[PDB]
RNA sequence: UAAUGCGAUAAUACGCAUGACGGUUCAUUUUUGCCGUGUGUGGUCACGGUAAAACUUAAGAAUCGUCCA
């Protein structure tokens, strides 16, 4: 007295049957990044990129960078603060799994974003990013002074004060100041490092 | 107008409300093959005069025959109609039968006075509602359907009509 | 083109007077109350035109067609309120007499998505190995559901049975899918056509 | 403390075997994979020298004691077949989960089954009727016909002489029967096919 | 065999979620009007307090359950509330809720079920 | 109601994560039929009901599936 069961067969969709008749255009990496930055509230930032196809390593960095800008520029209530916490917790965990796929600019932005945000730092996200960029060749070949300026400012705020890394950055920061590129960040980093040397 | 008192409007014990069968508008279900019952019924159970819904159509075939009036048909009548339809249409015809006699009827023998309880089962009947579809056909032509309609009309007490799917 | 007349707000019991005059009540669904003033529009259509449409297309066939509706004043036929593009949805018909009672229509622009139950048609049924042997083609689903755009609604689905033998079955997977439409539901692998010799064992 | 408190198979399943199954059968979610839920050991009257469908409980104490030695956890009497019969049972049973389940499987496969004469492979799984939760489960059933192969019934040979055989069932949760076979193979239990 | 309902001005409510346990004390004037919450303490508040001084494992821990009971006792004592009636529901049988109730009774608050 | 919900050690510190597509379960009273009471040569009558039974097009919510057009 024991009955048995037969699992119904699966239903594969027929070929040449469109999934939707609505117009849903394809999105590339550039479009997703633009969409993420063009956000005004934590809710829009949270919904700017969801799903494993769009919530990639580059999207996680963009969310953290934009979150820092919004946190500094605006004051939020309890509900929005909870939204901000959720954004931070998810983005860092994604970064901890796809860190090896990040580019030089993304790593530089990640360090700057983590320094500004007040939430607890994840396991070793800053240290891992430093190790990948510690070859001393990526900073030298970093054509965009923005990435170098963000990295220099981030470490100064975090108080790393690495002797080797700073020595390389000093001539680069001075060159950027002479060229008039990223003066505010370069000057801020140089001033902070000079203060540390005095102290 | 509804015949109830104020306490009934608020604290009625009739929580599960079912519409009585005599006036329910739901179409009857397809006949099954269950055996006929041996439990006597009441005369109302074999009669129903409410019309069919205004959305009834053919379900399986392309042609069919409907009743324009209510009636109560016995088992003997259906058997004669079935033979007439089968002979008239063909052996190679598709026929759906949508009716069946299932309500028992009682009768008492001659020479018995009134009283001393209800009688014993004698035959079975089925109620027919106005506009109801009785038979459906397929694998035939329209002229053949008309011939079937004319063959059975003299054998039934109600007016009949033709239905087509479109 | 169909002609419709405006109505006053009346009770359900006043509908039988319109039919006696020779008009059938109609309702057009699918408007925006903010910009049009109503979510639904009530009118009446002459019975003579209504019967011609049903006969020409059919009770279920007309649901896959697009029609034009002109609204005019009943007292003055030359006063035109406007024009609408709609598709029939359902028809209410008496069971005892087969007369129209109420017509449901949907406002169907050329850029809207609608669900339509399209009838299935057969081609070259006479020339088929199964028919020659002595079988017949049995249709199990007269209508099949599709999601179509307003500008492209298939009048019917053409299924060719010129190369079907006995026991051949055509499932939903094999049905044509014209441009601008997709199959609805998930119950694929459902029998639509069947070439057999059984006659129901009657 | 010179006591057996760990589980070798438990470490193997989660730290070694689980990843391999994921690579062989990719799934969208991590938890979507083969899992072993419980193992049930049953001894009925038909597997004993006693010849009767319904027997008194005092006659089944010996078999209940035998399961305790094999499993290390007390066993329970089967429910009476009807309310009229109260003091008579029809066998004993015990259910194991977690670390205790894995330890029993390791000992059975490594030592006892290889020494059983007519063993080729365990039967194919059978699918049961889903319960109210709607989860499909497969069961693999086999029996051990020589219970005197364990090294524990030697201390009192006369006491455990009547012990003859036992039945074993394993419950597995997986997406398909093929996944069940993959898990069984990972457990080092040959399957008869 | 459901008992008749009895109206009480002060009632104690518990809401047990996946992560925390919430306790509220609400005053009522009639069943037809909304109440006024006078105490609102959850294990979230206790976790933030203890973690700074004494490390705890998680909000749903024995240390936090006792801490929540203590904080509830202080608020009721300050407002001169000594007797409350507990509202019984499915969440009332949670292990975390039962620990809080036991602590409250030992502290001195009189909690009645009926 | 993100101090949410769900989980295959199921405990909750850890895992999935609030968008987007697809499939399921839930307004001129939508307006026709139908039912009840009153009156009636058996209907060219009146009012009400259907949150009792048949019948329209939506929009939203709750799961579920998904590297996402």
């Amino acid at each position: 007295i024991e009955e048995y069961y037969v699992v119904p067969p699966a239903c594969p969709p027929p070929p040449h049957n469109p999934k939707t008749l609505k117009y849903v255009p394809k999105l590339n990496r550039t479009q997703i990044i633009a969409r993420v930055y063009e956000a005004k509230t934590p809710t829009e930032l949270e919904n700017s990129a969801l799903g494993k196809k769009f919530f990639s390593e580059f999207a996680a960095v963009a969310k953290l960078v934009r979150l820092s800008q919004l946190r500094r520029a605006n004051v939020y209530n309890s509900r929005d603060d909870a939204m901000c916490v959720s954004i931070y917790n998810t983005s860092v965990r994604v970064a901890d799994k796809l860190l090896h796929l990040s580019s030089d600019e993304e790593l530089c932005g990640l360090i700057w974003a983590l320094s500004q945000l007040p939430y607890p730092e994840y396991e070793n996200l800053v240290d891992r990013s430093l190790q990948i960029l510690l070859e001393e060749d990526k900073p030298l070949k970093t054509g965009s002074s923005l990435a170098v300026s963000r990295a220099a400012a981030g470490l100064a705020s975090l108080g790393r004060w690495d002797a080797s890394t700073w020595e390389v950055l000093v001539p680069l920061l001075r060159k950027n100041v002479q060229e008039g590129k990223e003066v505010e960040l370069s000057n801020l980093a140089l001033g902070l490092y000079d203060a540390r040397e005095t102290v | 107008f509804r015949r109830r008192t104020w306490p009934a409007v608020c604290g009625s014990l009739h929580i599960w409300k079912k519409m009585p069968w005599r006036i329910d508008q739901a179409p009857p279900p397809m006949p099954d093959s269950k055996p006929l019952t041996r439990l006597r019924a009441k005369r109302y159970e074999g009669i129903k005069k409410v019309v069919m819904p205004n959305s009834t159509q053919l379900q399986f075939g392309l042609y069919g025959i409907r009743s324009m009036e209510s009636a109560r048909l016995k088992d003997n009548t259906l058997e004669a109609i079935r033979r007439t339809i089968r002979r008239k249409i063909k052996k190679t015809g598709r026929l759906w039968i949508m009716i069946r006699a299932t309500v028992p009827m009682t009768k008492k023998p001659l020479g018995i006075r009134m009283g001393k309880g209800k009688g014993s089962i004698d035959h079975y009947v089925t109620p027919i509602r106005p506009g109801q579809i009785l038979y459906e056909f397929d694998r035939i032509s329209r002229p053949i359907a008309l011939q079937a309609l004319r063959a059975i009309q003299p054998k039934l007490p109600c007016r009949l009509g033709l239905v087509e799917w479109s | 083109e169909l002609t419709a007349y405006a109505r006053t707000k009346t009770k359900k019991s006043r509908a039988k007077y319109l039919r006696e005059d020779g008009n059938i009540p109609t309702v057009i669904h699918g408007f925006d109350k903010a910009t049009c003033g109503f979510h639904n529009l009530n009118l009446c259509i002459p019975e003579k035109e209504a019967n011609a449409m049903v006969r020409k297309y059919g009770r279920n066939g007309c649901a896959a067609r697009v029609v034009k509706v002109k609204v005019v004043d009943h007292a003055n036929p030359e006063k035109v309120f406007g024009y609408l593009r709609t598709r029939p949805c359902s028809l209410a018909i008496t069971a005892t007499s087969l007369k129209l009672e109420l017509m449901h229509l949907q406002y169907c622009p050329q850029d809207r998505l609608v669900d339509v139950r399209v009838p299935i048609r057969l081609i070259n049924d006479d020339v088929a190995p199964g028919v020659k042997k002595g079988g017949w083609i049995s249709v199990k689903q007269r209508l099949v559901g599709y999601q179509c755009r307003g500008n492209s609604i298939p009048p019917h689905i053409e299924v060719d049975a010129k190369h079907l033998r006995l026991d051949d079955k055509v499932l939903k997977r094999d049905l044509p899918i014209p441009k601008g439409t997709r199959l609805l539901g998930c119950d694929f692998d459902a029998v639509v056509l069947h070439c057999t010799t059984d006659v129901g064992k009657e | 403390s010179s006591l057996h408190l760990t589980s070798r198979y438990h470490h193997m399943f989660y730290n070694v075997l689980y990843r391999e199954m994921m690579l062989k059968a990719p799934k969208t979610k991590v938890e979507q994979g083969p899992h072993l839920e419980s193992i049930t050991l049953t001894i009925k009257t038909t597997d004993t020298r006693l010849d009767k469908d319904i027997v008194d409980k005092w006659e089944l104490l010996l078999f209940s004691l035998a399961l305790e030695h094999i499993t290390g956890e007390p066993a329970a009497f089967l429910p009476p077949p009807n309310r009229h019969v109260a003091n008579k049972s029809a066998g004993v049973t015990v259910t194991l989960k977690g670390e205790k389940m894995f330890n029993f499987l390791e000992k059975l496969v490594y030592t006892i089954l290889p020494n059983q004469t007519g063993f080729e492979g365990v039967p194919q799984p059978k699918t049961l009727v889903p319960g109210p939760d709607g989860v499909v489960k497969r069961v693999v059933d086999f029996g051990v016909t020589n219970l005197l192969l364990y090294p524990d019934f030697e201390e009192h040979f006369g006491v455990f002489e009547p012990i003859r055989s036992m039945q074993v069932r394993m419950m597995i949760r997986s997406d398909s029967d093929e996944s069940c076979n993959m898990l069984v193979s990972g457990l080092l239990v040959p399957q008869l096919e | 065999p459901l008992k008749p309902l009895v109206f009480r001005p002060l009632k104690l409510f518990f809401w047990a979620t996946n992560r925390h346990v919430h306790a509220k004390v609400v005053r009522f004037s009639s069943p037809f009007n909304e109440g006024v919450p006078v105490v609102d303490i959850s294990t979230f508040d206790a976790f933030n307090k203890l973690k700074g001084s004494a490390p705890v494992v998680a909000p749903r821990s024995l240390e936090c359950y006792k801490e929540v009971a203590k904080m509830v006792k202080e608020e009721t004592a300050r407002q001169n509330i000594n007797e409350v009636t507990l509202h019984l529901n499915s969440h009332a049988s949670d292990r975390g809720v039962r620990e809080v109730v036991r602590e409250l009774k030992n502290l001195g608050l009189l909690v009645k079920k009926v």
